[PDB]
């Protein structure tokens, strides 16, 4: 439980203190 | 195109033979030419891709 | 030092020994006009063919640099299909070391060279970096991955070319480095001889006998280069690399460097797609088997009469194949050049080691 | 590998004339022809056959693929 | 780490972005006669019609 | 002159060392450019396919790059022709050469924007400082005809004209498009085109840190573990006597 | 092994010694990251800058190969520097071949890296190149020859370019083997040590001891490397190289790269081509007369107290000279590098020397 | 290049004058027509090969710069190529 | 330079522990800092001066600077 839980946590990390401002949080808006 | 002895193509690198399916007849070209997708148009063209 | 001096040498090795220090020569002339090449050299797809124009049209001198790098790869073949006879015909495959990097060395030659061919992006360029990348395609389930991997993208274009520069100009200084080893691990044995036999009992200093033997060879090589150079350049050539790479035509009587016609003929040979592939790399791969199929009880071919005549038969086999290669894919060449391929392995896989048991039981041992 | 270190001989007599004292090539003609003519006739029987054998499956396959193309009046 | 290092430089090689930007190709098909073979230049590759 | 005034810094979404950008502003900085800039500056190295996944969709980029014409050819008649743009295809450039740039702004050359936030000290600092800067000229100060005082261009005389103001352009989302809020989006545009992999070099970075936040201590404990040997050795000398 | 494992290495040596292993790093860094970036640039005026940001916007991972590539030629120099300076404060120079080699690697990576700048061809890259390769015209009677020599015109243009592209590409593998060199002449002596008293009484295996604090330094360095990479790429470059070159105007601002700011100070220090020059020249070529310049009985200046507080004031000068680099040549500024270039020399050659002998009395011999 | 190969410089500068070639852009922007100059290259037929084909029924002539080095037969070829037309033998019917 | 062959050693006594017997940071700061103190107390009246010297020259420098280019210095 390395790369994929270090990934995964980072991600989230980076996605949480970025929240709001990434593609993935608004590409909703915008799109099957 | 119209080389070989099918009427189809003939591969000069290395001797391969195709018909005027492009299947591979003789030589040493394991498979078929290959086939991509197309649509024909309203303007009598087709598009490939 | 101890490459020169005070080096024990035998004291009957041939001009047959010669070919070492010109491959060595062959070498630093391919880097010298190489370096001064490639300072004129540009890699985009859209000026490498002009850029080649330019260095032989308008460069002061560029179009003998040029040419010397052409038919500089051509004499380096030349020598190393000489070397690797002698080292056949002596049995100086048993230093299995120096032998076996020696193997590599003539992969990576091989490698270089083919990549070099692409660089001025004629049409044998071109389709040289199409068939030569697509044998990798022969691999099962990854093979198309790996070709679209090293041209770096789904046909031979612009990132190809670049790269293949880079992959050239590195390389040959590798290859350098690979040569030096090949040296050091010659140098815990010595030389063998023309008979075979050590020659402890018999040495002599390197230098000035071999020093001068040397400058002489270098001498003959050079005037061999230059003949070509100024007096029939495009001799050894292909007048379709002349013609700017079209990569929606493949010329009609397309063909391989004269150095690889053998191996293009063994390939062709196999009217399958993975059997020619590794018909093609095992013809080279096999060197590396020769230490392991040696059955006579003497090293050398000098004092074995009938290895002599399979060995001559096996020259003139890789003469056949090297003709045949050069002719259409049609009758009778295609039956002449499959018994031509049949026979290359058959003399090294079967037809020499049963003669080396067969002489071996004529003198009693 | 050094001189003095390679191995055990012993009862050998060499002698050697500086080469100031004699000629580079002597018997050039008179005795380098002989033996190439020697070394020659050594060596065709087992270096010529393969050879000529090439030339003949190259003269017979070259004419042949000639006669091939030719019209076959059908 | 050295995994991740290893791959993105492996990666590097692979085609670029620009590469992939590909696009579909239409093709007029009255220009091309019964009995002609037309080549097209569709992704570094030939396309016969 | 030779006077100096440097842009403050302002406090950008992504100043922080694991701030992203802020991709809303990046496509409203998108349109500023489109609409604005774009009739006098170039912009060679982004393409209409850059901006798919990061400001647009594939089919609103697609959308977009119809909505222009660019020259394609030669066909087979050997003619050049005209074609809806697509994804593939790089934003059209306001001037086939500099030489018709600068005749067509007064000598002035506007630069190719593509990297202007990193050619530049300041960064968007200086590029928000300069389009919301525009005052008039100091009391003494004569500019010759076609030029403008910015107090943060170099020299204070600038050959660009104001480019932007209240609404000069309408917002896909409603924002209220007031001359900073247009000038903080097209800064941070801006700074996507120069920098593009900004947000994974900073994802990575965060990665990074986490990583040798790990290895630095083991590997240091490795080391005062096999010195230890020699840290805590003791030595005596007893020559006879 | 007798470059790792079993050599015996000082029990005290601290971690001003991880520098060489450091440069290495660095040195290969560079060559694996320089041969990605070259497996996608082309070196045609028209299209280098392009192609550069090609490789940073389109090529997977191109962005941190280049920067990583751009960052560690910045690490390289610190690394140097750091390297430099632990030579001279404990008197390894005395290993006199060892630090010859040393003074010719300083030379040979600073081309490398002049060079190097000059591929994207910005407009830093055009200048640095068009002044650089002038400090040559300073030379009598065949000065301005050499330098358009050199460009292969009248000017740096199309030529210049192509062939800095292989001088760069290149010279680092030469710098590899003439490390190799510098190693091997280290090894005969071994190394020297923080009380520059022989440490053959007191020698620890190089292994597990400095094989593990080796890493520890390679892991700090890679910290360091990638800290610039991911949180300031730019911190350490020129927004000036973000613009194309342009042959008719040259930055108001114009400066050159941190690691070269001392030098550049120097040199405009001068008011006189020839005399500036030539400052600038003996500004790295008098590290070669450091040995002959030693009065100390001591080898290092661990115990010199004086020698210590001036070796100091050398470093404060090259940080005052590398300040004065980058200001505009104004007044004070013209003053204070005056001062400055004329102290760094003082101290080297009269100071220093002067302080050894003091030294020497002081402790009545 | 003609120049002391078969031309005088000043042959070879009036041999280049004859020709107008394309130059700038100017300091408007625009591109324009100029007298030849030496370092100027030979003039191309055509602005790209689609209209060479379109001016020739479809083929497309081959630049001649290395016609002779591109061919089997060099000089050989191309004087028997030029001096051997004649008409078709028996049997043969040619295309339009 | 190999083991056994660099220098003659007569009389000397050396005792070492096992790496597992002891601590690897013993004391670590009870010691460290207070032998930290020492070697920095130690070595900041011969490093710390000329840096000293160039902070002056600078900050007086820069602003020396600055007043020349004004109106009213
Ligand atoms: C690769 C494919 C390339 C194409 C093949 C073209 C080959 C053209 C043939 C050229 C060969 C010319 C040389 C003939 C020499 C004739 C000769 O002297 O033979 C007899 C002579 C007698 O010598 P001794 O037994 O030692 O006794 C001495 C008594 N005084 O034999 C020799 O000199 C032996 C030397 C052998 C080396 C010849 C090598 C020729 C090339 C072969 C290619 C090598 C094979 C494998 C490469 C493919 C991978
Ligand atoms: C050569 C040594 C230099 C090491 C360079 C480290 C590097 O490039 O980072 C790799 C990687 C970062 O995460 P990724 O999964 O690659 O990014 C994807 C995020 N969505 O891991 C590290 O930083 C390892 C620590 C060093
Ligand atoms: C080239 C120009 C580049 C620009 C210059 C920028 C320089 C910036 C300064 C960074 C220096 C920081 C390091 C300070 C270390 C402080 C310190 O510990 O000093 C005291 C300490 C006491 O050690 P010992 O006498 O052995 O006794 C040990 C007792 N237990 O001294 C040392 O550590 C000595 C180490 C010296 C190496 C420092 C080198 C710094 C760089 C200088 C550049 C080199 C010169 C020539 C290059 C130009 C050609
Ligand atoms: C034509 C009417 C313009 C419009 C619309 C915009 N710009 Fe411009 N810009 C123009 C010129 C002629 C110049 C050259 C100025 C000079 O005297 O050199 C510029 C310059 C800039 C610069 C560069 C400033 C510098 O530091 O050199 C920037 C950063 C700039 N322009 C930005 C910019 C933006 C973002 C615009 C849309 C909002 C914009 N410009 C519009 C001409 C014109
Ligand atoms: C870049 C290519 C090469 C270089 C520079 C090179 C160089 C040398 C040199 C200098 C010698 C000593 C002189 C001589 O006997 O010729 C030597 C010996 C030898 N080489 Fe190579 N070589 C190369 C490639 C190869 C290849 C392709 C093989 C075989 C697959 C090989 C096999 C050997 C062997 C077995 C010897 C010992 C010869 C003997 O003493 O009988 N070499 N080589
Ligand atoms: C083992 C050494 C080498 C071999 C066998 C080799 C072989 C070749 C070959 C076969 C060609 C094509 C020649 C042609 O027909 O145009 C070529 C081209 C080229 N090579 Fe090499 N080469 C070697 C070393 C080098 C080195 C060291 C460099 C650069 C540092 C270099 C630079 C070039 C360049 C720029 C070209 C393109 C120009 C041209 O086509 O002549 N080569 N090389
Ligand atoms: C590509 C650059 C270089 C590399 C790879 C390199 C590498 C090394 C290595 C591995 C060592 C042993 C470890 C150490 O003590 O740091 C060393 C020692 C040394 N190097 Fe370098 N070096 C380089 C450049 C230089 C320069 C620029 C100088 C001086 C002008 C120099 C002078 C020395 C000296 C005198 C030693 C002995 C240090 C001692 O034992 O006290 N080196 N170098
Ligand atoms: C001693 C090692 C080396 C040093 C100090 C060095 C330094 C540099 C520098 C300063 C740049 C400019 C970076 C920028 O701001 O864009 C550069 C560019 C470049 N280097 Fe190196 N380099 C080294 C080795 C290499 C090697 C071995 C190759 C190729 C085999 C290489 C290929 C390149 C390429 C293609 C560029 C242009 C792309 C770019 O600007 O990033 N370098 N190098
Ligand atoms: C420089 C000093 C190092 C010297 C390196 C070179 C070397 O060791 O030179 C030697 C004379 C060597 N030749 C021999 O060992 C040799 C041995 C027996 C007989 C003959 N000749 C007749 O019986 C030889 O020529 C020979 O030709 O090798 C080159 C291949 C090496 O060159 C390389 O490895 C590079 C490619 C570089
Ligand atoms: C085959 C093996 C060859 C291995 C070659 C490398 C080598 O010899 O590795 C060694 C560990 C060497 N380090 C030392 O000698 C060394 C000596 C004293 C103290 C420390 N460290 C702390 O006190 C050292 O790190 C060191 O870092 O050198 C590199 C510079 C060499 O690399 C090169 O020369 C190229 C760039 C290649
Ligand atoms: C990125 C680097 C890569 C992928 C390098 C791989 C190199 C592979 C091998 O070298 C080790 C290879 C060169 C070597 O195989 C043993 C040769 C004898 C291959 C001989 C060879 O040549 C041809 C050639 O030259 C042509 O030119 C116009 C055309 C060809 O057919 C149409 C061929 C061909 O059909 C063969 C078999
Ligand atoms: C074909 C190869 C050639 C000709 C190589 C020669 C290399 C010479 C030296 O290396 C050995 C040289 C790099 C080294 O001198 C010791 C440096 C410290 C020179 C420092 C240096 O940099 C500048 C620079 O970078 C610039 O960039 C934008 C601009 C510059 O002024 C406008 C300079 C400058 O005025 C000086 C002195
Ligand atoms: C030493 C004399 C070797 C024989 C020269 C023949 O050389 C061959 O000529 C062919 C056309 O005639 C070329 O297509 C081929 O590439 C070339 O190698
Ligand atoms: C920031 C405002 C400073 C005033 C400088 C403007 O100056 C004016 O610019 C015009 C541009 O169309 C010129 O036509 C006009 O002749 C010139 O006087
Ligand atoms: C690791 C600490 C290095 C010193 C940080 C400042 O670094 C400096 O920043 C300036 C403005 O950004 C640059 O113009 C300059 O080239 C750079 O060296
Ligand atoms: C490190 C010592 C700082 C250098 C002080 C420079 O001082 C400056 O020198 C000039 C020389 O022409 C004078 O004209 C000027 O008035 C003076 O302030
Ligand atoms: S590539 Fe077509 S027959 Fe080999």
């Amino acid at each position: 439980f390395f790369e994929r839980a270090f990934d995964q946590g980072a991600d989230a990390i980076y996605e949480h203190i970025n929240e709001g401002k990434l593609w993935k949080h608004i590409k909703h808006k915008y799109e099957k | 195109a119209n080389a070989g002895d099918f009427g189809g193509y003939y591969c000069p690198c290395h001797g391969s033979h195709y018909d005027a399916s492009g299947r591979i007849r003789k030589g040493p070209a394991p498979l078929n030419l290959e086939v991509p997708s197309y649509e024909f148009t309203s303007d009598d063209m087709v598009i490939v891709g | 030092n101890n490459a020169f001096i005070d080096l024990p040498a035998p004291s009957n090795i041939s001009s047959w020994w010669n070919f070492g220090s010109l491959l060595g020569i062959c070498l630093i002339l391919q880097i010298l006009t190489g370096l001064f090449l490639a300072m004129h050299y540009t890699s985009d797809t859209t000026t490498a063919f002009s850029s080649v124009t330019h260095i032989c049209r308008d460069v002061n001198y560029g179009w003998i640099i040029r040419y010397m790098h052409a038919n500089g790869a051509s004499m380096f073949f030349i020598c190393l299909y000489m070397h690797v006879g002698r080292g056949l015909y002596y049995g100086s495959y048993t230093f299995l070391e120096t032998w076996n990097i020696g193997v590599i060395l003539l992969l990576t030659v091989m490698a270089t060279a083919f990549m070099g061919y692409v660089l001025p992006w004629g049409q044998m360029s071109f389709w040289g970096a199409t068939v030569i990348t697509n044998l990798l395609s022969a691999i099962p389930y990854i093979g198309t991955n790996l070709v679209e991997w090293i041209w770096g993208g789904f046909s031979v274009d612009k990132a190809t070319l670049t790269r293949f520069f880079a992959f050239h100009f590195i390389l040959p200084f590798i290859i350098m480095a690979i040569a030096m080893v090949h040296l050091l691990f010659l140098h815990e044995t010595g030389s063998n001889n023309p008979t075979g036999i050590s020659s402890d009992v018999d040495k002599i200093p390197f230098h000035p006998y071999y020093t001068i033997k040397d400058i002489l060879g270098a001498l003959l090589l050079i005037l061999a280069l230059m003949l070509l150079v100024l007096f029939a350049p495009d001799l050894l050539g292909d007048p379709d690399n002349y013609t700017p790479a079209n990569p929606l035509n493949t010329p009609p009587h397309i063909k391989p460097e004269w150095y690889f016609l053998f191996a293009y003929a063994i390939l062709r040979s196999i009217p399958n797609k993975l059997g020619g592939v590794l018909a093609l790399a095992f013809s080279i791969l096999i060197l590396a088997l020769i230490p392991l199929l040696h059955t006579s009880k003497q090293r050398s071919m000098m004092f074995r009469p009938l290895s002599q005549c399979l060995f001559w038969a096996l020259v003139a086999d890789l003469l056949t194949l090297t003709w045949i290669g050069g002719q259409p894919v049609e009758h009778p060449y295609i039956t002449i050049g499959q018994l031509a391929s049949v026979l290359y392995f058959l003399l090294i896989l079967v037809l020499m080691p049963t003669a080396g048991t067969i002489e071996n039981k004529l003198l009693k041992w | 590998r050094q001189f003095g270190h390679l191995t055990r001989v012993r009862h050998v007599i060499t002698y050697s004339l500086s080469p100031f004292e004699q000629r580079a090539f002597p018997h050039y003609f008179s005795k380098g022809i002989p033996n190439v003519l020697r070394r020659t006739r050594a060596c065709i029987l087992r270096v010529a056959p393969p050879f000529v054998a090439f030339y003949l499956v190259y003269t017979w396959g070259t004419q042949e693929f000639e006669k091939s193309k030719r019209k076959n009046p059908a | 780490a050295a995994k991740n290092v290893v791959s993105q430089f492996v990666s590097s090689m692979s085609a670029s972005a620009d590469v992939l930007a590909m696009s579909k190709i239409e093709i007029k098909l009255s220009d091309i006669p019964e009995g002609k073979n037309m080549a097209f230049k569709w992704r570094g590759k030939p396309l016969f019609v | 002159s030779d006077l100096e005034l440097h842009p403050p810094s302002y406090p950008w979404s992504h100043r922080g060392l694991l701030s992203s950008l802020d991709h809303t502003s990046i496509r409203r900085g998108f349109q500023v450019y489109k609409q604005v800039c774009s009739s006098c500056h170039s912009m060679d190295y982004v393409a209409y396919r850059h901006l798919v996944g990061v400001c647009y969709t594939e089919d609103e980029a697609k959308a977009l790059a119809e909505e222009v014409e660019v020259q394609d050819g030669p066909n087979e008649d050997g003619e050049m022709f005209m074609r809806p743009g697509k994804l593939s295809d790089y934003f059209p450039k306001p001037y086939p050469n500099p030489e018709a740039a600068r005749a067509a702004n007064n000598g002035a050359l506007p630069p190719d924007l593509s990297y202007i936030v990193r050619a530049r000290h300041g960064g968007e600092d200086y590029v928000f400082s300069l389009l919301t800067g525009y005052c008039e000229p100091p009391t003494g100060v004569s500019l010759r005809e076609g030029l403008y005082f910015n107090p943060y261009f170099p020299g204070q005389a600038i050959g660009m004209a104001p480019p932007i103001y209240n609404e000069v352009l309408e917002f896909d989302d409603g924002t209220p498009a007031t001359m900073s809020q247009v000038a903080k989006d097209v800064c941070t545009f801006l700074r996507w085109a120069a920098e593009p992999e900004h947000d994974h070099r900073k994802r990575m970075g965060l990665k990074m840190l986490l990583m040798m936040g790990l290895l630095l201590p083991l590997v240091y404990a490795m080391k005062r573990h096999k010195w230890s040997v020699l840290k805590s050795r003791k030595l005596a000398y007893r020559p006879p006597k």
